[PDB]
C-alpha cells in the first residue's frame, strides 16, 4: 500500500548508485601495476 | 530587569529616543574623525612626499581627505609637495574643524531629542501608539541618498562644482586631484578607471532617485509586509547590517587588490605589485630603453626616480607586517632617506648575478644568487664546511648604479654579503633609524590595517545579521516556545505539511 | 570510443531489469496518484 | 564585439537559467499533481 | 490558492527527508560539493597544479588523497567550466584545479542552504533558532579559511586542499610561516574547542551519574519516556557534587545549556578572526622585546626562540616542493640544520 | 515483506564491507602506492 | 626587556574599564528593592 | 513633562559579575604579552 | 512515520533482492570497467604510471600561464610522446 | 613593569576564585 | 504628545503605517529587478576577477 | 613550551598521521560540535516562562521538578533537520553519547601519545607512489615529510653528535 518512488527513494539512490560504481572502480585500481 | 546585553532595547518603541541615540552615535563618529585628523596633522611630517609619504607615517584618515580633493594645510604645505598653494577654508585643519563643530551640534540635537522624546510626529494618528512608517521612511531616505550620490558624482567628482578626485599614473609617480569625466562604456566597470566611479555615482544616483520615488509612492505588497515583518524596526536592522557587511567586504577587497579609489600614493603599494614584480619590471624597462639609446649603466640607473625605486622595496609591501607590530611603517625599517642605487652583483668571471628576492610569506629568506638562466652561482651558506658557492669562493663583488653609491664597487666579502642580504628586499635604501627608535622589523601600511579592520568587522557583522534576522523572524518565540506546544506539530505522522494544523 | 558503451552496458542492462520487476507496481502508484 | 569569455559568460548565464528553470518547472509540476489533502 | 502556495505545500510536506525552500539551494549544492570531493579524490590528479598525485587512481590512500587547490598562476580565478581558462573542456578543467573551486563554491552555497534549512525547520516546528545561530561558527570558519585566507594571499593555491594529509600540510604551513600557535585568536579557538569537548564530556557524565531511578533495569536507558514532565536526573545532587569537588557548579539548567552553545561557538569565531589576519600576513609571529634581547645576548634562550628556529627549518625545507611556482633552488649549504642531523 | 531475515542481510552486507575494505588494505601492499 | 611603552596603560584600561562597568551594574542591582 | 515609560531597570547578578570579571581578567592575562610585545 | 515504506521491510523483501542482485553487481562492474578499460584516465586527464614524465625528464609539468594554461597542458601532453 | 602586571592579573584571578567559591550566591531550592 | 511646527509639516510622511498593497502587489516586478541586479553583480565580479574579458577593458593599474 | 613539544613530536613521530591522534581530533571537534548542538537544541526548545525584558534563564528554578525544555520539540526539529532516526528521543541515550564521544576520543589521543612513547609512529607514506620508471611521485604525505624534516634538522640544534636521532 506504500509508494515505491518517493523523495526518499531518490535521495537514497543519488548516494547509493555512484557509491557502488565508485567502489567497483577503486577495487579495480587495486590490480593496477606500475 | 534587563540583562546588560539588552539595555539599548528600551529604544525599540521610542523613535524620538532612537533618533537621540543615533544622533549621539553620529556625534561620536564625527568627533572621532575630527580628533583623528588633528592627531594626524600633529604627527604628520609633510617635508618629503617621495621617501616619507603619508602611507609610511601611519596616516589613516589623511589619505581619505586627499582622495576627494583636500590637498593643503593652513600651515602652507600640500600633500603633493608643491610650494605655494593656498587651500582656502577646506584645508586638512578646516575639515577637522568642520567635523568637531558638527560633532558638537549633533550632541546638542541628541540632548533635545532625548528630552523631547514625546513628539506627535512619532504617534499613529489613529491608534495613538508610537509608530514609524518604515516603508515610506525608506523611500524618503533612498531618494535623499540618490540625490546626494548623483550630486557627488555630477558635481564634486566631475569638477563641475567641486575639486574632483585623486588620480594617478599607473606607477604612482605623479598623482594629483583632478576633475574626472564619466566613462559610459564597458570600461566604466574597470575598477582602475576613475571615470567609472564618476559614472557609477551619476547612474546609481538617478536610479536611487527613481527607486526612492517608487518607494515613496507604492505601498509594500501584503505578502512581503508579512514575510519581511515590515512593521518591526528590527527587520530593517537585520537587512541594514547585511547591506553594511556586504559593503565592508567590498571596501576590504578593493583596498587589498587596489582600485582607482585606493591609489598607491595615498595608501601605499599592494602586495600584488611585489608578487608580480610590477615596479621592478617598469624599472628594468626604463633602464633598457635608456641603454638602447646609448646611456651608460650609471646614466641609465641615475634616471630612475627615487619614488619608483622605493615602491620596488619589500618593506613597502603591506603583507610584511604583524598584528602586534604597532605604528607607522617608519617605525620598522626607519625613515627612508635616500636610494642607495641599484646593486649589481658579479662573480669573479664577470657574469652578472641576481639575488633571489624574498616572497612575502617569508619572515626570513636565504641569500641565493643566480645567473640570467636561474642557475645558482653564489649563496650565503649555512653550513660552511662543504660549501662550494660562497661569496669568498666565487669572488662576488657588488657595484652600484644610480643613487647614493653610484659608481662605487665593493669587493670585501662581509660588505658584499650585507648588501646581498638587503637585496633580497628589492631596492636598497638608506634609513634613519634613530628619530623614531626604529626596531628593524617590518610593519604594514594603512592599506593593510584598513583591510584587516574591515574584513574583521564584515565577518562579525554577518553574525549580527544572522542574530537580528533571527530575532525578527522568531520574535514570538524569543522568550521561549509556546508552553502548550502540540506534540502533533512536532511528531511525525499527523500533519501532511510540517506545522500546518489544517493539513491534519 | 568503445569504452563508454562497455561502462554503460551493465548500467543500461540493469536499469531495464529493475524497471521490469517494478513496472506492475510503478503503474499502480502513478495511477492512484492521478 | 563579443569576446570568447563574453560568449562563455552567456553560456554560464543560460546554463544556470536552464538548471533553475527546469528545476522549478519540475517542482511546480510535481506540486500541482501531489497537492495536500485539506 | 496560487502556484506559489501549492509549491510551498509540497516543499514543506512531512516526509523522510524534509526538503523546504532551502532544500532547493542545499540539496544540489551539498550533493555536488560532496560528489565533487569523492570524484576528485578517486580519479583526479594534482600533477599539473602541484606536482602531486592525489587520487586513488594514482595510488594514494584515504589519508593522502585530496582535491588540491588550483595553480598559483590561476590567481583567484573562479575557474568556471565555461571560463577562459578551461574553455569548456572538462578534462582540462579537472587538470587545472577547477574541481577545487567547484567544491569550495558549492560547499559555500550548501552551507548557506544548511543554515537556511535550520531557520526554516525551526520556524515550522515553532522552536527558537539557536541551532542556526550556533552554525554561524562553522560557516565563519569555512569562509575565513577557505575563502578569505586565499583571497588575501596570492591565489587559491594557498587555501587548504580538500584532503586529509593536505589539511595536515595546511596546519604545518601555518606553524612554519605564520607561527599560528602563537596567535591569541587561535588560542581562544583552542580554548573554545577543548572547553567545548570538556563541557560535552562533563555534562553527559554528570547527567548519566545523577539519574533518578525510574525503573527496575540495571541498564537505565529504558527508564526514560519522552513524554515525561519530570527531570530525569537530579540537578540538586549534581550541583552539590560539583560545588564540593570543584568549588563551583551550575545551578540553572538554562544557563548551563546556553554556556554549552556559547563556548565552542565563541572559540570558532575567535579563530576565524585570527585567520582573517593571516590572510594579510598580519601574524603574531614574534615578540619584539625578546627578539631585541636575543639578538644582543647570545645566551638568552626561551621556548619561543626555539620555536622560531623550528619555523625557519619548516620554511626552508618545505618551500621548494610546497611552492613549485616559485622555482626555489635552495642549495644544500643554505638549508638550516643543527649539528649532525 | 518479511522473506529474508534481517540478520542474514546484515551479516552478508557486513561481510561484504569487510571484503571490500580488506581488498583496499591488500592494495596498500601491491601495485600502485605500495612503494615497490 | 624593551617593551611597548603603551602596553601598561593598554593593559590597565583593558582590565579596569569593563571591570568597573560590571561592578557598577552589580552594585546597583544589589541596591534595588 | 511626563516621564518616559520605556525605561527599564537593569540587572547583573553576582554570578554574572564573577563570570564577567573572569572573562576580562583572562583576556587581560592573554593579551598583555601582546600589548607589551 | 512519514508514510514511506520502512527500510527493514524493503531490504528483507524478495522483490528488492530480485532487483538489487542485478543492479548492485552491474554498478560495481560498471565502475570496475571504467578503470580497467582506461576510460577513467581519458575522462579526467589523470596520468597513467608511464605518463608522469617524458623518458629523460625530471621536471614537473607545472602550469605557469593563466589564460594559456589549457595550451600549456596540451604542450606538456604532446611532449609525452 | 611587565612581570608586575602579569603577576597582578594572576593574583586577581586567584582572588576571584576565592570569592566565586566562598561568597557565591547560595543555590537555594525553591 | 507635543505638536511642533516641523512635526506638523512632516505629519503626512508618517501617516500610512501598516498600509499595504493587496496580495502579491509588485513582487513579480521586484523579482525581475533582483534578477537583473544579480546578473549585474556577476558581470562586475567577473570583470574584476578576469573571468570576463572585454575589449577595451584592461583590469590593471596600467589602464 | 607546549608548542615546542608539539612541533618536535610531529617531527619525530608524525603524530598527525597517527590514527589515534586522528580519533583524538574527532573526539575534540565532535565534542565541541556536540556541545554546541546539545546546547543549541535545548536552548531552542526552552519553554516560555519569562517576558522579553528578562533573561530566559530566570524561567528555570533550581531544583524544580518540571523539565525546563520540550525534548519532544527538540527531537521534532533535529529529526527534521537530518532525518527522524538520526535524532535522539531518549535523553539518557543522548547524554551518554555526549559523555562517550569526547571521552573515548581523548582516550585514543592519550594512547596515541603513550604508544608513540615507544616509537610506534604514525603512517609513513614517504615515496609510496612510484611511476613506471621508478621516479618518486610526491603526494601530500611527501610534503608533510619536508616540513617534518625541517623541524627535525633544527630541533635541539646543538644536542646531536651522530647521524640518527634515536631517543
Ligand atoms: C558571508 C557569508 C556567506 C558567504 C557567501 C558565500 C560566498 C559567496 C561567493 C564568494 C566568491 C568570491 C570570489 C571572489 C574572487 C575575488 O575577489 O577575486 C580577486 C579579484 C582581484 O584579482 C586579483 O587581483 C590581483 C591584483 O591585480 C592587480 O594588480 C596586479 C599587480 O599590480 C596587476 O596590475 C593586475 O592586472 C591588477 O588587476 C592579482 O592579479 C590576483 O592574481 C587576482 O586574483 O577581485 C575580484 O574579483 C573582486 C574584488 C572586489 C570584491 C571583493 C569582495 C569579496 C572579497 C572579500 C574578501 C576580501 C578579502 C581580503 C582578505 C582579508
Ligand atoms: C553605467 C553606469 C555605471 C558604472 C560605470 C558603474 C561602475 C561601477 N559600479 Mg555601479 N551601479 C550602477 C551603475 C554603474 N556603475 C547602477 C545603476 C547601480 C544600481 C544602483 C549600480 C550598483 C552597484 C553596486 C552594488 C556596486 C557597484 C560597483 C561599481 C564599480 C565596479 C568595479 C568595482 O570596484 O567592484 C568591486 C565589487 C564587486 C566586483 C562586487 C562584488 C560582489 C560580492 C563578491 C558578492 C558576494 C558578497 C558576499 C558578502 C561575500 C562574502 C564571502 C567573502 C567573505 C569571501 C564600478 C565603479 C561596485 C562597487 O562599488 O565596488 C567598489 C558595487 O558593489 N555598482
Ligand atoms: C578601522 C579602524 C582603524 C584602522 C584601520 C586604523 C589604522 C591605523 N591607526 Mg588608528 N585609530 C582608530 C581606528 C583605526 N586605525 C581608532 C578608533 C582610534 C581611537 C582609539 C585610533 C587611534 C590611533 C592612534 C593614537 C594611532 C593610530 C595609528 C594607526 C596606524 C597604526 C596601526 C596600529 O598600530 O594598530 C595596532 C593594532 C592592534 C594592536 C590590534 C589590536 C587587537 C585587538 C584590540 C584585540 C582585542 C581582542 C578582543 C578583546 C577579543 C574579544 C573576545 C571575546 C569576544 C570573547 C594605522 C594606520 C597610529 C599611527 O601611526 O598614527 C600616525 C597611532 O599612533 N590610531
Ligand atoms: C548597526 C549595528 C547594530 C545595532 C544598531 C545593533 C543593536 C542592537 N543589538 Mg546587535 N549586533 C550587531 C550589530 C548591531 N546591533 C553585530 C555586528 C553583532 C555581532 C557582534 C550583534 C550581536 C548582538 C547580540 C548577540 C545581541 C545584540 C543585541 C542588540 C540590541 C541591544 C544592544 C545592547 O543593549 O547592547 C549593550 C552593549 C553593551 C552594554 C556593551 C557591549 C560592548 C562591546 C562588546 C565592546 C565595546 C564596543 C565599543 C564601545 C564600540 C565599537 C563599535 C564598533 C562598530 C567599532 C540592539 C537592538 C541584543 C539583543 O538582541 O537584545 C534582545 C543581543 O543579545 N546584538
Ligand atoms: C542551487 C543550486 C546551485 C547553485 C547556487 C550553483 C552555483 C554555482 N555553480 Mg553549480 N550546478 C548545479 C546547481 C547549483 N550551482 C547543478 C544542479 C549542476 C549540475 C547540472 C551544477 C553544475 C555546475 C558546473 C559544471 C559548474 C557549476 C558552477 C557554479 C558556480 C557558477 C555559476 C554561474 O556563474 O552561472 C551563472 C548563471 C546564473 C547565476 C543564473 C542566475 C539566474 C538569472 C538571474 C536569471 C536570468 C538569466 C537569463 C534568463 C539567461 C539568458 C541568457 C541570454 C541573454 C543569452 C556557482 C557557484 C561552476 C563552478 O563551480 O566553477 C568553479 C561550474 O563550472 N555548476
Ligand atoms: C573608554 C576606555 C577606552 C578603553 C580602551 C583602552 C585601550 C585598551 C585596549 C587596548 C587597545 C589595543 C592595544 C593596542 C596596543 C598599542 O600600544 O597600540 C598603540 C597603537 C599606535 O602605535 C604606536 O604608534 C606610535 C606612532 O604614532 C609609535 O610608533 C609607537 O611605537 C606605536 O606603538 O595604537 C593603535 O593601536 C590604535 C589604533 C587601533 C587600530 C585598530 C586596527 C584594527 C583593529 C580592528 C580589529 C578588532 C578585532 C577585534 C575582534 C574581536
Ligand atoms: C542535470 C540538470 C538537472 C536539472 C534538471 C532536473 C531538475 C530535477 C529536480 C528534481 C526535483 C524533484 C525531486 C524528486 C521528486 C520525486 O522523484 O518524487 C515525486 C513523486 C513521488 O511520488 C509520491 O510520493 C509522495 C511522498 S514524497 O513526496 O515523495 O515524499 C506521496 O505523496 C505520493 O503518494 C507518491 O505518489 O513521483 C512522481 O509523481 C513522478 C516523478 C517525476 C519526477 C521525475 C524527476
Ligand atoms: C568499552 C568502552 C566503554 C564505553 C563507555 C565509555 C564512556 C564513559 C563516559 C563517562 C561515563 C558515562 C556514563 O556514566 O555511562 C553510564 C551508561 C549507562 O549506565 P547503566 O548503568 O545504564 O549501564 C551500564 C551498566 O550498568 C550495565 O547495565 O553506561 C553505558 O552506557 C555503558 C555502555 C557500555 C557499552 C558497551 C561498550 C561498547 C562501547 C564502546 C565501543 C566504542 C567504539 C570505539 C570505536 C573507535
Ligand atoms: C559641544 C559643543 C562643541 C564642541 C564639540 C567637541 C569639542 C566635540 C569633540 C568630540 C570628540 C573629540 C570626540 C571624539 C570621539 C572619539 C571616539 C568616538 C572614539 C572611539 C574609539 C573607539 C571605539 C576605539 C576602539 C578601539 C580600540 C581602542 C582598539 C582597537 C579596536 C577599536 C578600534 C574598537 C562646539 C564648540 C563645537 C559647539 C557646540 C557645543
Ligand atoms: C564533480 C562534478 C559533477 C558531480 C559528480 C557527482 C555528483 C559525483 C558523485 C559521486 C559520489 C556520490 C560518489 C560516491 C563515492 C563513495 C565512496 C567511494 C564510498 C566509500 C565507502 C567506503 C570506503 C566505506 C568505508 C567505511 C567508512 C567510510 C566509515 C565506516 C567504516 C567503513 C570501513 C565501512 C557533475 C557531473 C555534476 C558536474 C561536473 C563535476
Ligand atoms: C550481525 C550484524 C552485523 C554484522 C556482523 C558480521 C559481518 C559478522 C560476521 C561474523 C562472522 C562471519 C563470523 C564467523 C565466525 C567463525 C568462526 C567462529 C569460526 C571458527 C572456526 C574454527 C574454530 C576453526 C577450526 C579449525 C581449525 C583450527 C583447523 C582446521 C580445521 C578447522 C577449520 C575446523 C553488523 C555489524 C553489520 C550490524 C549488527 C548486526
Ligand atoms: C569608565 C566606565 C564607566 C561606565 C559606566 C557605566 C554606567 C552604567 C550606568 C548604569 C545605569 C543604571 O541606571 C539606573 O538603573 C536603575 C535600575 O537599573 C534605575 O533605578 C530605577 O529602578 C530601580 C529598580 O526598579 C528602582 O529601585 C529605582 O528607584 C529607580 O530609579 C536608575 O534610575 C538608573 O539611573
Ligand atoms: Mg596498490
Amino acid at each position: 500500500s506504500y509508494p515505491i518512488f518517493t523523495v526518499r527513494w531518490v535521495a537514497v539512490h543519488t548516494l547509493a548508485v555512484p557509491t557502488i560504481f565508485f567502489l567497483g572502480a577503486i577495487a579495480a585500481m587495486q590490480f593496477i601495476q606500475r | 530587569g534587563l540583562p546588560w546585553y539588552r539595555v539599548h532595547t528600551v529604544l525599540i518603541n521610542d523613535p524620538g529616543r532612537l533618533i537621540a541615540a543615533h544622533l549621539m552615535h553620529t556625534a561620536l563618529v564625527a568627533g572621532w574623525a575630527g580628533s583623528m585628523a588633528l592627531y594626524e596633522l600633529a604627527t604628520f611630517d609633510p617635508s618629503d612626499p617621495v621617501l616619507n609619504p603619508m602611507w609610511r607615517q601611519g596616516m589613516f584618515v589623511l589619505p581619505f581627505m586627499a582622495r576627494l580633493g583636500v590637498t593643503g594645510s593652513w600651515s602652507g604645505w600640500s600633500i603633493t609637495g608643491e610650494t605655494g598653494i593656498d587651500p582656502g577654508f577646506w584645508s586638512f585643519e578646516g575639515v577637522a574643524l568642520a567635523h568637531i563643530v558638527l560633532s558638537g551640534l549633533l550632541f546638542l540635537a541628541a540632548c533635545w531629542h532625548w528630552v523631547y522624546w514625546d513628539l506627535e510626529l512619532f504617534r499613529d494618528p489613529r491608534t495613538g501608539e508610537p509608530a514609524l512608517d518604515l516603508p515610506k521612511m525608506f523611500g524618503i531616505h533612498l531618494f535623499l541618498a540618490g540625490l546626494l550620490c548623483f550630486g557627488f558624482g555630477a558635481f564634486h567628482l566631475t569638477g563641475l562644482f567641486g575639486p574632483g578626485m585623486w588620480v594617478s599614473d599607473p606607477y604612482g609617480l605623479t598623482g594629483s586631484v583632478q576633475p574626472v569625466a564619466p566613462e559610459w562604456g564597458p570600461d566604466g566597470f574597470n575598477p582602475y578607471n576613475p571615470g567609472g566611479v564618476v559614472a557609477h555615482h551619476i547612474a546609481a544616483g538617478i536610479v536611487g532617485i527613481i527607486a526612492g520615488l517608487f518607494h515613496i509612492l507604492v505601498r509594500p505588497p501584503q505578502r512581503l509586509y508579512k514575510a519581511l515583518r515590515m512593521g518591526n524596526i528590527e527587520t530593517v536592522l537585520s537587512s541594514s547590517i547585511a547591506a553594511v557587511f556586504f559593503a565592508a567586504f567590498v571596501v576590504a577587497g578593493t583596498m587589498w587588490y587596489g582600485s582607482a579609489t585606493t591609489p598607491i600614493e595615498l595608501f601605499g603599494p599592494t602586495r600584488y605589485q611585489w608578487d608580480s614584480s610590477y615596479f621592478q619590471q617598469e624599472i628594468n624597462r626604463r633602464v633598457q630603453a635608456s641603454l638602447a639609446s646609448g646611456a651608460t649603466l650609471e646614466e641609465a640607473w641615475s634616471a630612475i626616480p627615487e619614488k619608483l625605486a622605493f615602491y620596488d622595496y619589500i618593506g613597502n609591501n603591506p603583507a610584511k607586517g604583524g598584528l602586534f607590530r604597532t605604528g607607522p611603517m617608519n617605525k620598522g625599517d626607519g625613515i627612508a632617506q635616500a636610494w642607495k642605487g641599484h646593486a649589481v652583483f658579479r662573480n669573479k668571471e664577470g657574469e652578472e648575478l641576481f639575488v633571489r628576492r624574498m616572497p612575502a610569506f617569508f619572515e626570513s629568506f636565504p641569500v641565493i644568487l643566480t645567473d640570467k638562466n636561474g642557475v645558482v652561482k653564489a649563496d650565503i651558506p649555512f653550513r660552511r664546511a662543504e660549501s662550494k658557492y660562497s661569496f669568498e669562493q666565487q669572488g662576488v663583488t657588488v657595484s652600484f648604479y644610480g643613487g647614493e653609491l653610484n659608481g662605487q664597487t665593493f669587493t670585501d666579502p662581509p660588505t658584499v654579503k650585507s648588501y646581498a642580504r638587503k637585496a633580497i628586499f628589492g631596492e636598497i635604501f638608506e634609513f634613519d633609524t634613530e628619530t623614531l627608535n626604529s626596531d628593524g622589523i617590518f610593519r604594514t601600511s594603512p592599506r593593510g590595517w584598513f583591510t584587516f579592520a574591515h574584513a574583521v568587522f564584515a565577518l562579525l557583522f554577518f553574525f549580527g545579521h544572522i542574530w537580528h534576522g533571527a530575532r525578527t523572524l522568531f520574535r514570538d518565540v524569543f522568550s521561549g516556545i509556546d508552553p502548550e506546544l502540540s506534540p502533533e506539530q512536532v511528531e511525525w505522522g499527523f500533519y501532511q505539511k510540517v506545522g500546518d494544523v489544517t493539513t491534519r | 570510443d568503445w569504452r563508454v558503451l562497455v561502462v554503460l552496458l551493465p548500467v543500461l542492462l540493469a536499469a531495464g531489469w529493475a524497471v521490469r520487476n517494478i513496472l506492475p507496481y510503478a503503474v499502480k502508484q502513478v495511477q492512484k496518484l492521478l | 564585439t563579443i569576446t570568447p569569455s563574453l560568449k562563455g559568460f552567456f553560456i554560464g548565464l543560460l546554463s544556470g537559467a536552464v538548471v533553475l528553470g527546469l528545476t522549478f518547472a519540475v517542482l511546480i509540476a510535481i506540486s500541482q499533481i501531489d497537492k495536500v489533502q485539506r | 490558492r496560487g502556484w506559489f502556495d501549492i509549491l510551498d505545500d509540497w516543499l514543506k510536506r512531512d516526509r523522510f527527508v524534509f526538503v523546504g525552500w532551502s532544500g532547493i539551494l542545499l540539496f544540489p549544492c551539498a550533493y555536488l560539493a560532496l560528489g565533487g570531493w569523492l570524484t576528485g579524490t578517486t580519479f583526479v590528479t594534482s600533477w599539473y597544479t602541484h606536482g602531486l598525485a592525489s587520487s586513488y587512481l594514482e595510488g594514494c590512500n584515504f589519508l593522502t588523497v585530496a582535491v588540491s587547490t588550483p595553480a598559483n598562476s590561476m590567481g583567484h580565478s573562479l575557474l568556471l567550466l565555461w571560463g577562459p581558462e578551461a574553455q569548456g573542456d572538462f578534462t582540462r578543467w579537472c587538470q587545472l584545479g577547477g574541481l577545487w573551486t567547484f567544491i569550495a563554491l558549492h560547499g559555500a552555497f550548501g552551507l548557506i542552504g544548511f543554515m537556511l534549512r535550520q531557520f526554516e525547520i525551526a520556524r515550522l516546528v515553532g522552536v527558537r533558532p539557536y541551532n542556526a545561530i550556533a552554525f554561524s561558527a562553522p560557516i565563519a570558519v569555512f569562509v575565513s579559511v577557505f575563502l578569505i585566507y586565499p583571497l588575501g594571499q596570492s591565489s587559491w593555491f594557498f587555501a587548504p586542499s580538500f584532503g586529509v594529509a593536505a589539511i595536515f600540510r595546511f596546519l604545518l604551513f601555518f606553524q612554519g610561516f605564520h607561527n599560528w600557535t602563537l596567535n591569541p585568536f587561535h588560542m581562544m579557538g583552542v580554548a573554545g574547542v577543548l572547553g567545548g569537548a570538556l563541557l560535552c564530556a562533563i555534562h553527559g557524565a554528570t547527567v548519566e551519574n545523577t539519574l533518578f531511578q525510574d525503573g527496575e533495569g540495571a541498564s537505565t536507558f529504558r527508564a526514560f519516556n519522552p513524554t515525561q514532565a519530570e527531570e530525569t536526573y537530579s540537578m540538586v545532587t549534581a550541583n552539590r557534587f560539583w560545588s564540593q569537588i570543584f568549588g563551583i557548579a551550575f545551578s540553572n539548567k538554562r544557563w548551563l545549556h546556553f554556556f554549552m552553545l556559547f563556548v565552542p561557538v565563541t572559540g570558532l569565531w575567535m579563530s576565524a578572526i585570527g585567520v582573517v589576519g593571516l590572510a594579510l600576513n598580519l601574524r603574531s609571529y614574534d615578540f619584539i622585546s625578546q627578539e631585541i634581547r636575543a639578538a644582543e645576548d647570545p645566551e638568552f634562550e626561551t621556548f619561543y626562540t626555539k620555536n622560531l628556529l623550528l619555523n625557519e627549518g619548516i620554511r626552508a625545507w618545505m618551500a621548494p616542493q610546497d611552492q613549485p611556482h616559485e622555482n626555489f633552488v635552495f642549495p644544500e649549504e643554505v638549508l638550516p640544520r643543527g649539528n649532525a642531523l | 515483506g518479511g522473506r529474508i531475515p534481517l540478520w542474514i542481510v546484515a551479516t552478508v552486507a557486513g561481510m561484504g564491507v569487510i571484503v571490500i575494505v580488506g581488498l583496499f588494505f591488500y592494495g596498500a601492499y601491491a601495485g600502485l602506492g605500495s612503494s615497490l | 626587556m624593551e617593551v611597548n611603552q603603551l602596553g601598561l596603560i593598554a593593559t590597565a584600561l583593558f582590565v579596569l574599564v569593563p571591570s568597573v562597568f560590571l561592578i557598577i551594574l552589580y552594585v546597583q542591582t544589589e541596591s534595588q528593592q | 513633562m511626563e516621564p518616559n515609560p520605556n525605561r527599564q531597570p537593569v540587572e547583573l547578578n553576582r554570578t554574572s559579575l564573577y563570570l564577567g570579571l573572569l572573562l576580562i581578567l583572562v583576556l587581560a592575562l592573554l593579551f598583555s604579552s601582546y600589548f607589551f610585545n | 512515520t512519514t508514510g514511506e515504506r520502512p527500510f527493514s521491510d524493503i531490504i528483507t523483501s524478495v522483490r528488492y533482492w530480485v532487483i538489487h542482485s542485478i543492479t548492485i553487481p552491474a554498478l560495481f562492474i560498471a565502475g570496475w570497467l571504467f578503470v580497467s578499460t582506461g576510460l577513467a584516465y581519458d575522462v579526467f586527464g589523470t596520468p597513467r604510471p608511464d605518463s608522469y614524465y617524458a623518458q629523460e625528464q625530471r621536471s614537473i609539468p607545472l602550469v605557469t600561464d593563466r589564460f594559456e594554461a589549457k595550451q600549456q597542458v596540451e604542450t606538456f601532453l604532446e611532449q609525452l610522446k | 613593569m611587565e612581570t608586575i602586571t602579569y603577576v597582578f592579573i594572576f593574583a586577581c584571578i586567584i582572588a576571584l576564585f576565592f570569592f566565586a567559591i566562598f561568597f557565591r550566591e547560595p543555590p537555594r531550592i525553591t | 504628545a507635543r505638536r511642533t511646527w516641523l512635526g506638523d509639516i512632516l505629519r503626512p510622511l508618517n501617516s500610512e503605517y501598516g498600509k499595504v498593497a493587496p496580495g502579491w502587489g509588485t513582487t513579480p516586478l521586484m523579482a525581475v529587478f533582483m534578477g537583473l541586479f544579480l546578473v549585474f553583480l556577476l558581470i562586475i565580479l567577473e570583470i574584476y576577477n578576469s573571468t570576463l574579458i572585454l575589449d577595451g577593458v584592461n583590469v590593471s593599474w596600467k589602464a | 613550551g607546549t608548542f615546542n613539544f608539539m612541533i618536535v613530536f610531529q617531527a619525530e613521530h608524525n603524530i598527525l598521521m597517527h590514527p589515534f591522534h586522528q580519533l583524538g581530533v574527532a573526539g575534540v571537534f565532535g565534542g565541541a560540535l556536540f556541545c554546541a548542538m546539545h546546547g543549541s537544541l535545548v536552548t531552542s526548545s526552552l519553554i516560555r516562562e519569562t517576558t522579553e525584558t528578562e533573561s530566559a534563564n530566570y524561567g528555570y528554578k533550581f531544583g524544580q521538578e518540571e523539565e525546563t525544555y520540550n525534548i519532544v520539540a527538540a527531537h521534532g526539529y533535529f529529526g527534521r533537520l537530518i532525518f527522524q532516526y538520526a535524532s535522539f528521543n531518549n535523553s539518557r541515550s543522548l547524554h551518554f553519547f555526549l559523555a562517550a564521544w569526547p571521552v573515548v576520543g581523548v582516550w585514543f589521543a592519550a594512547l596515541g601519545i603513550s604508544t608513540m612513547a615507544f616509537n610506534l609512529n604514525g603512517f609513513n607514506f614517504n615515496h609510496s607512489v612510484i611511476d613506471a620508471k621508478g621516479n618518486v611521485i610526491n603526494t601530500w604525505a611527501d610534503i608533510i615529510n619536508r616540513a617534518n624534516l625541517g623541524m627535525e634538522v633544527m630541533h635541539e640544534r646543538n644536542a646531536h653528535n651522530f647521524p640518527l636521532d634515536l631517543a
